[PDB]
């Protein structure tokens, strides 16, 4: 109701106002930059994975990785993947859990403490690279031994337009279960040099740079659109205060003003 | 050392002239990344990986 | 209460509330046709405040070592601390406690914004 408050009230929003509008043009310059990690990274799995098609492969314990990241501010993104594991994981209440980025994890944190058993950090900066999921995975290999597992499977969002999005699933196989297929024949593989253990490890890197370049920039097409609907927002307060500091400004004269005419009477 | 991440040190001495090793080479080249592996609640020391 | 303080002894003074107090002296004084100052409150409805609350004290020995404690009591509107009257009499104490409405519902209580509130005499004054 004083003109200070009011006036500082909207110095707040303000601010948040020209911020939010920041990052939706950051955000905008960083939207083409990964559209084309995401399809760089596509165009390599699909050589990878249609491999993997033609030998119809299938699964004959469980981990599993859901991956978003630390920062918020991008609407329902960390909320229905970590609820599309939720739904997922009623059938595996004992598969082990590792997480990429803090929010799928204060998710999953709060709903199942005991099945995180890793947790991966620092991640939704820039753009996944390659290091990034190779050093991830293997730590996968290292303390949580991903190869003595009978089923693995990726959680990440795919990006279907740049309003929607969905949170996908898709199967990670092992040394072991590449080599007992409907068609591991149809190829002239050399059984000799452990290949399946390798096919597996180096998918194992690459399906999840494409999951997370995938969960990337839905990410940032989420943000850009998240803060669109803030920027909005914001500046439609910022238009209700205006015309609430006008008013007080007002009052604030005239209030002023008859003091000194009352005191002037006598 | 494993197959993914052996290949990421033939990727990284691919990597390491200063002229065509353009902006997005270097960063490629990097990560701040930390893994803590969490029992019970949470557990050990979270290292750079 | 001066009496207690004047012979030895101590009192504690509760002034509940000097907001209302200070409306009765502006009525009275308006109505002596006295020119009025801001609010249409008395030009001295400072003193009127610090001249009361100057007197509680902690006397000397030579005196007989009596104290007279003032808890005044000062009602804002709105949260609004810098209104005229609550900030004359912050002025004049030694420190404040500043009780809050949305701490209340909180559900804390006493609502006491401890950032805000301090006790100027301090530590001196609590036991060990």
């Amino acid at each position: 109701a004083t003109l200070k408050e009011v006036e500082m009230r909207l110095k707040s929003i303000k601010n948040i106002e020209k911020i939010t509008k920041t990052m939706k043009i950051v955000a905008s310059t960083r939207l083409s930059k990964a559209e084309k990690a995401k399809i760089s990274a596509k165009k390599m799995d699909e050589a990878e994975q249609l491999f993997y098609k033609n030998a119809e492969t299938k699964n004959l314990k469980e981990l599993i990785v859901a991956i978003t990241s630390d920062k918020g501010l991008c609407g329902s993104i960390h909320s229905q993947l970590a609820k599309a594991v939720r739904r997922h994981l009623n059938d595996q209440p004992n598969a082990d859990i590792v997480t990429i980025g803090d929010k799928i994890k204060m998710q999953l944190l709060r709903t199942h403490p005991n099945n995180i058993k890793l947790s991966i950090n620092g991640i939704g900066k820039d753009a996944p690279t390659f290091q990034e999921s190779a050093l991830i995975a293997d730590k996968l290999l290292s303390v949580m031994k991903a190869g003595t597992y009978p089923k693995i499977s990726i959680f990440y969002n795919d990006p279907v337009s740049s309003l929607s999005f969905e949170p996908s699933e898709k199967p990670i196989f092992n040394a072991k279960t590449i080599e007992q297929s409907p068609s591991f024949g149809k190829f002239e593989i050399d059984t000799d040099a452990n290949v399946p253990r390798d096919l597996f490890e180096y998918t194992l890197a690459n399906q999840m740079l494409t999951a997370m370049a995938q969960g990337y920039a839905a990410e940032i097409s989420a943000r850009r659109n998240a803060m669109d609907n803030a920027s909005k927002n914001a500046g439609d307060m910022i238009n209700r205060y205006s015309i609430l500091y006008n008013r007080t400004r007002q009052a604030v004269i005239t209030n002023e003003l008859v003091d000194i005419i009352t005191g002037a009477s006598s | 050392i494993s197959y993914a991440a052996y290949l990421n040190v033939a990727a990284q001495a691919i990597r390491s002239k200063t002229e065509l090793q353009t902006a997005s080479v270097l960063n490629r080249s990097q990560t701040d990344a930390f893994y803590t592996q969490y029992k019970n609640a949470s557990e050990p020391t979270p290292i750079t990986k | 209460g001066e009496w207690f303080r004047d012979n030895g002894k101590h009192a504690l003074i509760v002034y509940d509330d000097l907001s209302k107090q200070a409306v009765a002296y502006r009525q009275l004084s308006l109505l002596l046709r006295r020119p009025p100052g801001r609010e249409a409150y008395p030009g001295d409805v400072f003193y009127l405040h610090s001249r009361l609350l100057e007197r509680a004290a902690k006397l000397s020995e030579k005196e007989g070592s009596g104290s007279l404690t003032a808890l005044p009591v000062i009602e804002t509107q709105g949260g609004d601390v810098s209104a005229y009257i609550p900030t004359n009499v912050i002025s004049i104490t030694d420190g404040q406690i500043f009780l809050e409405a949305e701490l209340f519902y909180k559900g804390i209580r006493p609502a006491i914004n401890v950032g805000l509130s301090v006790s100027r005499v301090g530590s001196a004054a609590q036991v060990k």
